[PDB]
């Protein structure tokens, strides 16, 4: 029997507090788990108004007319800035979408995105950094870091790995 | 308009305070750029890691930028401070996403002894009705150091000191220039440079200066 | 509020002061994007605007910014006389231009004074011994000091920042180090001064064992 599907809008499954997120099920009134706790809810979609480190875990849907989903895993940190993608593992010649999001989106200007410890790309504004296709040249680890007002800001490491 | 929140500073000892028990040496956490609309400030503070209650916090000043500044002061213990304990002073505020740390700890480095050399005026400036009186500190680390001046044992005051300056050796100098009537120096009154360091014994030297 | 950043800076003292150099004011651009990367100077002395300023190719920085440079030579007597040199950068990345300006400090000049001072009695036991110039009551604090031993120049040679004196000049101390054999030996070693304020902006102390 067809087991239900876990999607994110959002795609991010790494935010920042106070980020929204809404978490829809796909199948077939809806049963949510989060850590394996029902809570609760039993509509369509789920909705997170302002993320907080609780929130964090693993999330599963089930419908009347499916099977428990398969657990998606959303991470909630906390920080000025967060390096995301829709993943990070990558096959050759795949697009590469990084986004340096800021907390409740504070307007972030002199933005560079950094691969192992050397800025790779500047921006006078925040924006998203598209490598249309991706080298082995592209693993590594990546940061992004920016002016916020007058404070100098940064974002944890992330892995980025190209296979193969 | 703040956009980043809060800032925060944080300040270590006067030298001259960590080196003489008679004096209460103190760290200084310094809170700026705090906004009217979100104006509550916590402090936390931590030596080594453990945390303490005795800080004395001072209530909050509206700046002529129309936002608010506060001041959190730590005394701590000459012992801890020249032995290389570290202090941090965590800032809390709901502008901020997390909580600000900041860590101070004495210099890093080996001591070194300084050594002090005094120097009478040149010839050339005894035409003048005012004389210059040096004090040549070299060799010492770290930079933190004090320097004083007496005459017949009683301090002076009309004196002016360069900062640190970085040798070839990685250790630091300084001059210190006493300025003195001509009358005083050659009535054979007795001057002294008096220099306070952590790798001096007693924390403390002293070379006398007379005509020369 | 994001876009590029023009930093001004001015000769260097030494240069201003000797005729058979040539000193200049340098316009630096940072934060320059590869997406907007071209850079319009435009160059003003006392308002006046003048073409004969020299634009550097743009160079990509490590932070894969590009850096942007343009040197204006000036003329001592300008430089010296108090005209104020502006640079304005114009970039599609910014709103309007941005105009940076520099000058001579201002202030009344006081002419420095000039003291070699040996080594104290008590440093002749090393193997190293310190001779100092002292340079006091001048004004404005630029000034450039050397050193020097039978007309060849002295490598091992520090010399402190100017420090704000309580009448309002300045003094420094520079202190060159020499083996005690080469000073006990009876070498002359002598102590440069240049500033504005001295006559041929230059003047010459000796110091030499007794
Ligand atoms: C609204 O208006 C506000 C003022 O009302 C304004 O606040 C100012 O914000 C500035 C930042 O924007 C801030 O600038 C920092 O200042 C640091 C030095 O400040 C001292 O010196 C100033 C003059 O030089 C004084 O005006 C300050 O008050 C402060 O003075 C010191 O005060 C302490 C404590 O009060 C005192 O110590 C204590 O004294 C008592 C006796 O009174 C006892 O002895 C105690 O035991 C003792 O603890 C000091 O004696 C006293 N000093 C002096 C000289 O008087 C400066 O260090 C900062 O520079 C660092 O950061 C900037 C980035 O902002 C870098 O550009 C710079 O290179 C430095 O960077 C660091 O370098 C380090 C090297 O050591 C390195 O470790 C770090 O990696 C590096 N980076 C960082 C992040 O650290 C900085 O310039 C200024 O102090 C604020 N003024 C006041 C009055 O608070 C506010 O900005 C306005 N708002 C807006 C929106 O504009
Ligand atoms: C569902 O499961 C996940 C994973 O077990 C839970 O995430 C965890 O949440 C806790 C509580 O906030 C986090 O611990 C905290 O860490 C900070 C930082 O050291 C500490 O100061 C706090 O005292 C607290 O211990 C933990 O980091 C986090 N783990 C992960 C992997 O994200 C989540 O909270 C669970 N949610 C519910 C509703 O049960
Ligand atoms: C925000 O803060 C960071 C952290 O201090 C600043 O990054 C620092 O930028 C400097 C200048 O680009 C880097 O130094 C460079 O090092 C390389 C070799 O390592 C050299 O080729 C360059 O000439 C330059 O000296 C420094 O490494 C870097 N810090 C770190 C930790 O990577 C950044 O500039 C600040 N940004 C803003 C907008 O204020």
């Amino acid at each position: 029997l067809p087991k239900a599907v876990v999607f994110l809008e959002p795609q991010w499954y790494s935010v920042l507090e106070k980020d929204s997120v809404t978490l829809k099920c796909q199948g077939a009134s809806t049963q949510w788990f989060h850590n394996e706790s029902l809570i609760s809810s039993q509509a369509s979609s789920y909705f997170i108004d302002a993320a907080t480190v609780q929130d964090s875990g693993e999330y599963r849907c089930q419908t009347q007319l499916s099977t428990l989903s398969d657990p998606v895993q959303l991470e909630v940190h906390i920080g000025w800035l967060l390096l995301q993608a829709p993943r990070w593992v990558f096959k050759e010649e795949d697009p590469i979408h990084l986004r340096c999001h800021s907390w409740k989106n504070t307007a972030l200007h002199k933005v560079t995105y950094l691969q192992n410890g050397k800025d790779r790309k500047y921006f006078h504004h925040n924006s998203d950094f598209h490598i249309p296709k991706a080298t082995l040249k592209d693993s590594g680890s990546y940061f992004c870091r920016g002016l916020v007002g007058s404070k100098n800001v940064s974002s944890e490491t992330v892995q980025i790995t190209i296979t193969q | 308009e703040l956009l980043g929140g809060p800032s925060v500073f944080l300040f270590p000892p006067k030298p001259k305070d960590t080196l003489m028990i008679s004096r209460t040496p103190e760290v200084t956490c310094v809170v700026v750029d705090v906004s009217h609309e979100d104006p509550e400030v916590k402090f936390n503070w931590y030596v080594d890691g453990v945390e303490v209650h005795n800080a004395k916090t001072k209530p909050r000043e509206e700046q002529y930028n129309s936002t608010y500044r506060v001041v959190s002061v730590l005394t701590v213990l000459h012992q801890d401070w020249l032995n290389g304990k570290e202090y941090k002073c965590k800032v809390s505020n709901k502008a901020l996403p997390a909580p600000i740390e900041k860590t101070i700890s004495k210099a890093k480095g080996q001591p070194r002894e300084p050594q002090v050399y005094t120097l009478p005026p040149s010839r050339d400036e005894l035409t003048k009705n005012q004389v210059s009186l040096t004090c040549l500190v070299k060799g010492f680390y770290p930079s933190d150091i004090a320097v004083e001046w007496e005459s017949n044992g009683q301090p002076e005051n009309n004196y002016k000191t360069t900062p640190p300056v970085l040798d070839s050796d990685g250790s630091f100098f300084l001059y210190s220039k006493l300025t003195v009537d001509k009358s005083r120096w050659q009535q054979g009154n007795v001057f002294s440079c008096s220099v306070m360091h952590e790798a001096l014994h007693n924390h403390y030297t002293q070379k006398s200066l007379s005509l020369s």
